[PDB]
C-alpha cells in the first residue's frame, strides 16, 4: 500500500559542463519518508542517486541553508510539507536567477558581500568602554527590532524579486535592506544618519517597486517590503 | 600526490570551525594582532550554534542577587565530579564580562524593566551553593539567543582582516615532532586541495551527535575535529559521556527548549501526572538533564507514555499567558505548529528524551592547549588548541548545564587567542613541514571517490547510527554494550567494502558524506568502548548493572577511617581512548580529575558528595 | 548628498498633482488646468519611463543613448502640448469634444 | 580579508567567466496577482505615455484641427455600441492606472503591508476600475 510521489528535479554538473541542464523524476514511496521535502530529498540521495546534490544542516528552518524554488515558490525545503497529491508532480529548481555550482546549490556569494557592505554591526560614537557594562535598551526600544532580527539570510526573498533578478549587482535586495533598516532602528548603534546616507543613489535601495514578492515568500513570515517602506521614508525626511 | 593540485597557505594561526567557539577565536586572533584563517565547511551562520535557544548562563545579578561562585558550584556539581574545577572556575567566573561583550557587539537580549538583559530560571541552577532556592541567570534573546549570538559574532568578525575559507572541509593535522603545524583541506568549490602551515591551530568542529539514529544536532555534527586528532594517535576524552536532552520533539527530533520549563512548563505523562515532583521532589521539572531524561525513560517503561504508541511524554504550556508564550518562546511556537501540528496555547508538544550534546571531546587545559598523557603526567602538544562542543575542558564533566555550552564557547574561544597571544607573536617563523605532508589525507580522498565495494555510505551509516541508538541509550548494561562494541568493530572493518557513486570533484557531497561517516565511526568506536569499561553510573552515564557512582572515597559516609582507592580501583577519572586507524582496535587509559580551583581562597574547591535534585 | 531621496519625494509630488488635476480638470476646464497636465504629464512621463529604462538597460553606452533618446521625446512631447493648448482647442476642451463622438 | 568590493568583482569575474548556467527565473516562478497587478501597472503607464507623446506630434503634424476629425468621426454615424466599446479601452488604462498609482502613494505613506491587506488592496483596485470605466464609458 505505498503511496508513490513524484519529484522534478533540476540537475546540472560542473564537472561534466556540456550536458546541459535537465530534469530528473524520482519516484518516491511516501509512507517511508518524512513529511517534509528535504526528508525526500535526503531519501532520494540515500537510497535512489548519491549524486543528487544540495546544501542542508539543521532540519527546523533556522540555518537556511535549503532554500530552494519548490512548486515555483522560494521557500525552505525542511520546513515545506510534501504535496500528497500523487497525480501531481512537484518540481524543484535552485533560487531563481543565480549562478548554479551545481545541481541545486546556487553561488550566494554576490549575496553575502552586499550583506557585508552594509557593516551588519553595532557601531557607538565611543566604542573605548565597550565590554565594561551592559548596555541599556528599553523593553519599548527592543520591541522595535521584533520582525527584523529573526532573518535566517537564507535568501529567498531577494532571489523572488524581479529587481534584484535584474539589477542584482547593484541593488541590495530585500534581505541585506531589511538588516540595514535593523541597524539603523536599533537604540544602541549611533549611525543611522550614516547608514542612510550610504542609500544616496539609484539601485542600492531605489530599485525597489513595491513588487511585495519578498514579503510573501519569507519562510520566517517577515516583511522586508514594509521594511524597505521604512527606510524610504526615512530617508525622505532625515537631516 | 601529482593528481591533484595542492595549494600552500602560511598564516600565524588557522581555526577550523566557525560556530560560536571558531569565530570568537578567531576574530579574537585577529583583534591580537595575528594573521589569521578560519576554514569552516559551512558558511558561518549555518552552524548548530545558530540553532541554539535558551540561553547563556551569567551571574550577572539582573532579576535577583547572584554570585558567580554559586554558578561555580552548580556546574561543578551538575558534572557529577568529573569536571575539572580549574576550568569550571575560569568558566563561570569569566562569564559575566563575557555576556556583557556579546550585548556590547548588539546581541538583541530581551529586556527587564530596567532595560538590563532579562535572564531565565534553567535546569539544575540555584543560589547559595544549592541552599538557596532556583536562579534565574540564563540570558536570552526569547527562545532563539543561538541564533542570535551567531549572527551576532559573524557580524563582529566582519570588522577584522580574519581571512576566511568558505566551505572547505579539513580532513587531518599536519603533525611532526608531536607539534601540529596546520591542517589539510579539501576546497569544496573547486576540488583544489590546500595546507594551511601556522604556528598554531585551533580545533572548533562540534560534536558529533550525528552518530545517532535520533538527535537535535545538524546533519553536519560528524565530529570530523575529534576524528583528526584520533587519527594524529592523541588521545579523546570522555566520550562515553553523551547528552540526552530530555525534550527533543516526538517524531523530527527537533529540540523544545528547556527555556519551557524555565518560564514555567510542566511534563506529564499519559494520567496528566505532573511525574518530576516524584523523581525530583524540589527541582521538579528543572532538575539536571541526566536526572529528568531518566525520568521520563521510566515513565514510558513504565507504561505511562503518550500516543497511540505510548512512547513519548507532553510539554505543557497552555496554563501559561499567550502573552508569555509569544513574548518568551516566540520560536517553539512556530516550531510545535509546523512539526507536531500543535498549538501551545491549547494542547500540549510530545517529547521524548533526544541526544544532544556531547561532553566529551579533545582534552585540553583551562586555557585551551590540547594535552596528551604520558607516563602519569600531562603534556601539552605544541601548537594544538581546541574549545567548543569539541574539546573536554572538561567543564561539564559527566552532564552539562543547559545554557553552560553557548558560556563555554565564547569563554574558550577567547582564552585559546588570549593563549597564543601571550605566548607568541605574530610574524614568528611559520613551521615546516616535509614536502608531502598530508599526502596519506589525499590518498585516503581519492580511495573514497573512487570506491566500488557493496556496502553504499548510507548503508553502513545507518547501521552504525542504529547500533549506538540501541545499544547505548539513556540506560545502559554490560551485555548489551558488548554485542554493540562488536557490532561496530564489523561495520568499522567493513567500511573497506564501501561503494560511492559521484566520481566528480567539485561540490561531491556523495564523497564529503563518506569521509563524515569515517569521522562519525571513529568517535562511535571510542564512544561504546569507553561506555563498556566505565562499570559505575556517574552523569550521563547509567549502568542497571553497576548502579553505583564509584569515587575514590565513599563519600555518602564519614571519611574519618576510611581507606583510600587505589587510583585503579575507583572510577573517578576521565577516560582516555585512541584508535588504531587500521585496525580500528580501541585502547583505554585513564588521567586523574583535576579538584583544585584557580585560587583556593577566592573559590574553594568542592569535594565529592551525593547528588540530588 | 541627498539627490537620490529628493528625486523620489518629486516623483511622488509630481504623481500627487496629477492626481489633483484630473478632478481640476473636470471643475475648472481652461487654460491654467490645460497647461499644468501638459507640464504634470511631461514630467510624470519622463521620470516613470526614466525608472523603466534604469531597471531595463545596462552598459554605460546603451544608458546614455536611452536616456539622450527619453530627453529628445519628452521635449517634443512637451511642446506638442503646449502647441495644441495655444493653437487649438486644448486639452480638456479635446477630451470634451473627443466623448461627444 | 576581502572587502566588500573586491568580494563582488570577483563574483562576477568568477561567474562570467564560469560555465555555470543561469537558474531559471520568469519561467519558472509562480504567479500571484500582486506580481500582475505589478507589471499591469508598468504597462498602463507606458502605454499611457506612448498615447501622450502620440497624440503631442499628431497635434504638431496633422493638416487640420481638432475639431475637425471630431467632426469627419461623428459624420460616418458609427454605432453607438461601437463607440461605446472605443470609449472603455480608452478609459481602462487611464483608471487602472490612477487607482493602482493611489495604491501605491498609500504603500510610500508606509500603510498596507500586510499581505491580507496587498491582496485586498488589489482587489479592490480591480473593481474601482472597471466600475469607474464603465460608468465613464457611458459618458462620465
Ligand atoms: C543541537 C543544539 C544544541 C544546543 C541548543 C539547541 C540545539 C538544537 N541550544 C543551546 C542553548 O540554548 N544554550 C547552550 O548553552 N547550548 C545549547 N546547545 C549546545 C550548544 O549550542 C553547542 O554545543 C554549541 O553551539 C557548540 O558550537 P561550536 O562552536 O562548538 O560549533 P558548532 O556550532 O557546532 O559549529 C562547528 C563548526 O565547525 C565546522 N566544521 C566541522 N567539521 C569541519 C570540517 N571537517 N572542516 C572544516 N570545518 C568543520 C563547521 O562548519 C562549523 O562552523
Ligand atoms: C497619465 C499618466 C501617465 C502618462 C503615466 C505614466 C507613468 C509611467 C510611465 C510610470 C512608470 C511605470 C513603472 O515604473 O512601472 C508611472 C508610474 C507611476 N504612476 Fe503614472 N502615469 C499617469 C498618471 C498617473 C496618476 C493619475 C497617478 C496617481 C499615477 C501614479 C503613479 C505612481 C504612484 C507611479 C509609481 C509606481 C511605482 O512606485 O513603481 N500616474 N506612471
Ligand atoms: C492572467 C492574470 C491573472 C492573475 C493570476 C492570479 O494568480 C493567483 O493569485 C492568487 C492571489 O495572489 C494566489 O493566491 C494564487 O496562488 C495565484 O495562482
Ligand atoms: C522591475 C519591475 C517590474 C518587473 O520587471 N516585473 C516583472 C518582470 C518580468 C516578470 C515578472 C515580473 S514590474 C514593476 C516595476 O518594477
Ligand atoms: O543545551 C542547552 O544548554 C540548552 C538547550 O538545548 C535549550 O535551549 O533547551
Ligand atoms: S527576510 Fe525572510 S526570506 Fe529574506 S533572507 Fe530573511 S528569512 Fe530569508
Ligand atoms: S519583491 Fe522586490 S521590488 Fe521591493 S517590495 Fe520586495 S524588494
Ligand atoms: S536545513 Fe537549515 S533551513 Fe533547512
Ligand atoms: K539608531
Ligand atoms: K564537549
Amino acid at each position: 500500500t505505498s503511496r508513490i510521489k513524484k519529484f522534478s528535479i533540476y540537475r546540472w554538473d560542473p564537472d561534466k559542463p556540456g550536458d546541459k541542464p535537465r530534469m530528473q523524476t524520482y519516484e518516491v514511496d511516501l509512507n517511508k519518508c518524512g513529511p517534509m521535502v528535504l526528508d525526500a530529498l535526503i531519501k532520494i540521495k540515500n537510497e535512489l542517486d548519491s549524486t543528487l546534490t544540495f546544501r542542508r544542516s539543521c532540519r527546523e528552518g533556522i540555518c537556511g541553508s535549503c532554500a530552494m524554488n519548490i512548486a515555483g515558490g522560494n521557500t525552505l525545503a525542511c520546513t515545506k510539507k510534501i504535496d500528497p497529491d500523487l497525480s501531481k508532480t512537484t518540481k524543484i529548481y535552485p533560487l531563481p536567477h543565480m549562478y548554479v555550482v551545481k545541481d541545486l546549490v546556487p553561488d550566494l556569494s554576490n549575496f553575502y558581500a552586499q550583506y557585508k557592505s552594509i557593516e551588519p554591526y553595532l557601531k557607538k560614537k565611543d566604542e573605548s568602554k565597550q565590554g565594561k557594562e551592559q548596555y541599556l535598551q528599553s523593553i519599548e526600544d527592543r520591541q522595535k527590532l521584533d520582525g527584523l532580527y529573526e532573518c535566517i539570510l537564507c535568501a529567498c526573498c531577494s532571489t523572488s524579486c524581479p529587481s534584484y533578478w535584474w539589477n542584482g549587482d547593484k541593488y541590495l535586495g530585500p534581505a541585506v535592506l531589511m538588516q540595514a533598516y535593523r541597524w539603523m532602528i536599533d537604540s544602541r548603534d549611533d549611525y543611522t544618519e550614516e547608514r542612510l546616507a550610504q542609500l544616496q543613489d539609484p539601485f542600492s535601495l531605489y530599485r525597489c517597486h513595491t513588487i511585495m514578492n519578498c514579503t510573501r515568500t519569507c519562510p520566517k513570515g517577515l516583511n522586508p517590503g514594509k521594511a524597505i517602506a521604512e527606510i524610504k521614508k526615512m530617508m525622505a525626511t532625515y537631516k | 600526490s601529482t593528481q591533484y593540485p595542492v595549494v600552500d597557505h602560511e598564516f600565524d594561526a588557522v581555526v577550523v570551525g566557525a560556530g560560536g567557539a571558531g569565530l570568537r577565536a578567531a576574530f579574537g586572533l585577529s583583534e591580537a594582532g595575528f594573521n589569521t584563517a578560519c576554514v569552516t565547511k559551512l558558511f558561518p551562520t549555518r552552524s548548530h550554534t545558530v540553532a541554539a535557544q535558551g540561553g547563556i548562563n551569567a551571574a550577572l545579578g539582573n532579576m535577583e542577587d547572584d554570585n558567580w561562585r554559586w554558578h561555580f558550584y552548580d556546574t561543578v556539581k551538575g558534572s557529577d565530579w568529573l569536571g575539572d574545577q580549574d576550568a569550571i572556575h575560569y568558566m563561570t567566573e569569566q562569564a559575566p564580562a563575557a555576556v556583557i561583550e556579546l550585548e556590547n557587539y548588539g546581541m538583541p537580549f530581551s529586556r527587564t524593566e530596567e532595560g538590563k538583559i532579562y535572564q531565565r530560571a534553567f535546569g539544575g541552577q540555584s543560589l547559595q551553593f544549592g541552599k538557596g532556592g532556583q536562579a534565574h541567570r540564563c540570558c536570552c534573546v526569547a527562545d532563539r539567543t543561538g541564533h542570535s549570538l551567531l549572527h551576532t559574532l559573524y557580524g563582529r568578525s566582519l570588522r577584522y582582516d580574519t581571512s576566511y575559507f568558505v566551505e572547505y572541509f579539513a580532513l587531518d593535522l599536519l603533525m611532526e615532532n608531536g607539534e601540529c603545524r596546520g591542517v589539510i583541506a579539501l576546497c569544496i568549490e573547486d576540488g583544489t586541495i590546500h595546507r594551511f602551515r601556522a604556528k598554531n591551530t585551533v580545533i572548533a568542529t562540534g560534536g558529533y551527535g550525528r552518530t545517532y539514529f535520533s538527535c537535535t544536532s545538524a546533519h553536519t555534527s560528524t565530529g570530523d575535529g575529534t576524528a583528526m586528532v584520533t587519527r594524529a594517535g592523541l588521545p579523546c576524552q570522555d566520550l562515553e559521556f553523551v547528552q540526552f536532552h530530555p525534550t527533543g520533539i516526538y517524531g523530527a527530533g527537533c529540540l523544545i527548549t528547556e527555556g519551557c520549563r524555565g518560564e514555567g512548563g510542566i511534563l506529564i505523562n499519559s494520567q496528566g501526572e505532573r511525574f518530576m515532583e516524584r523523581y525530583a521532589p524540589v527541582a521538579k521539572d528543572l532538575a539536571s538533564r541526566d536526572v529528568v531524561s531518566r525520568s521520563m525513560t521510566i515513565e514510558i517503561r513504565e507504561g505511562r507514555g503518550c500516543g497511540p504508541e505510548k512512547d513519548h511524554v507532553y510539554l505543557q504550556l497552555h496554563h501559561l499567558p499567550p502573552q508569555q508564550l509569544a513574548t518568551r518562546l516566540p520560536g517553539i511556537s512556530e516550531t510545535a505548529m509546523i512539526f507536531a501540528g500543535v498549538d501551545v496555547t491549547k494542547e500540549p508538544i510530545p517529547v521524548l528524551p533526544t541526544v544532544h550534546y556531547n561532553m566529551g571531546g579533545i582534552p585540553t587545559n583551562y586555557k585551551g592547549q590540547v594535552i596528551t598523557h604520558v607516563n602519569g603526567e600531562d603534556k601539552v602538544v605544541p601548537g594544538l588548541y581546541a574549545c567548543g562542543e569539541a574539546a573536554s575542558a572538561s567543564v561539564h564533566g559527566a552532564n552539562r548545564l543547559g545554557a553552560n555550552s553557548l558560556l563555554d564557547l565564547v569563554v574558550f574561544g577567547r582564552a585559546c587567542a588570549l593563549t597564543i597571544a601571550e605566548t607568541c607573536k605574530p610574524g614568528e617563523p611559520v613551521p615546516s613541514i616535509k614536502p608531502n605532508a598530508g599526502e596519506e589525507s589525499v590518498a585516503n580522498l581519492d580511495k573514497l571517490r573512487f570506491a566500488d565495494g557493496t556496502i553504499r555510505t548510507s548503508e553502513a551509516r545507518l547501521n552504525m547510527q542504529k547500533t549506538m541508538q540501541s545499544h547505548a541509550a539513556v540506560f545502559r548494561t554490560g551485555s548489551i554494550l558488548q554485542e554493540g562494541c562488536e557490532k561496530l568493530s564489523q561495520i568499522y572493518r567493513d567500511l573497506a567494502h564501501l561503494k560511492t557513486f559521484d566520481r566528480g570533484i567539485v561540490w561531491n557531497t556523495d564523497l564529503v558524506e563518506t569521509l563524515e561517516l569515517q569521522n562519525l565511526m571513529l568517535c562511535a568506536l571510542q564512544t561504546i568502548y569507553g561506555a563498556e569499561a566505565r562499570k559505575e553510573s556517574r552523569g550521563a552515564h547509567a549502568r542497571e548493572d553497576y548502579k553505583l557512582r564509584i569515587d575514590e572515597f565513599d563519600y555518602s559516609k564519614p571519611l574519618q577511617g576510611q581507606q583510600k582507592r587505589p587510583f585503579e580501583e575507583h572510577w573517578r577519572k576521565h577516560t582516555l581512548s585512541y584508535v588504531d586507524v587500521k585496525s580500528g582496535k580501541v585502547t583505554l587509559k585513564y588521567r586523574p580529575v583535576i579538584d583544585r580551583t584557580l585560587n583556593e581562597e577566592d573559590c574553594s574547591s568542592v569535594p565529592p558528595a551525593i547528588r540530588s535534585y | 548628498s541627498k539627490a537620490a531621496s529628493l528625486h523620489w519625494t518629486s516623483e511622488r509630488a509630481v504623481s500627487a498633482l496629477l492626481l489633483g488635476l484630473l478632478p481640476a480638470a473636470y471643475l475648472y476646464p481652461g487654460p491654467a488646468v490645460d497647461y499644468s497636465l501638459a507640464a504634470a504629464l511631461t514630467l510624470h512621463g519622463h521620470w516613470g519611463l526614466g525608472q523603466v529604462i534604469t531597471d531595463y538597460v545596462h552598459g554605460d553606452t546603451p544608458i546614455k543613448v536611452a536616456n539622450t533618446g527619453l530627453y529628445v521625446l519628452s521635449a517634443i512631447t512637451f511642446t506638442g502640448l503646449c502647441y495644441f493648448n495655444y493653437y487649438d482647442v486644448g486639452i480638456c476642451k479635446a477630451v470634451a469634444m473627443l466623448w461627444s463622438i | 580579508a576581502t572587502t566588500a568590493k573586491e568580494e563582488m568583482a570577483r563574483f562576477w569575474e568568477k561567474n562570467t567567466k564560469s560555465s555555470r548556467p543561469l537558474s531559471p527565473h520568469i519561467s519558472i516562478y509562480k504567479w500571484s496577482l500582486p506580481m500582475a497587478m505589478s507589471i499591469t501597472h508598468r504597462g498602463t503607464g507606458v502605454a499611457l505615455s506612448l498615447g501622450v507623446s502620440l497624440f503631442s506630434v499628431a497635434a504638431l503634424l496633422l493638416p487640420e484641427q481638432f475639431p475637425h476629425y471630431v467632426a469627419v468621426v461623428k459624420s460616418l454615424s458609427l454605432s453607438p455600441a461601437l463607440i461605446y466599446s472605443a470609449k472603455f479601452a480608452l478609459v481602462f488604462p487611464l483608471s487602472y492606472h490612477t487607482w493602482n498609482g493611489i495604491r501605491h502613494l498609500v504603500w510610500d505613506m508606509g500603510k498596507g503591508f500586510k499581505l491580507s491587506q496587498v491582496e485586498q488592496s488589489g482587489v479592490v483596485v480591480l473593481i474601482l476600475t472597471l466600475l469607474s470605466s464603465a460608468g465613464i464609458a457611458a459618458i462620465s
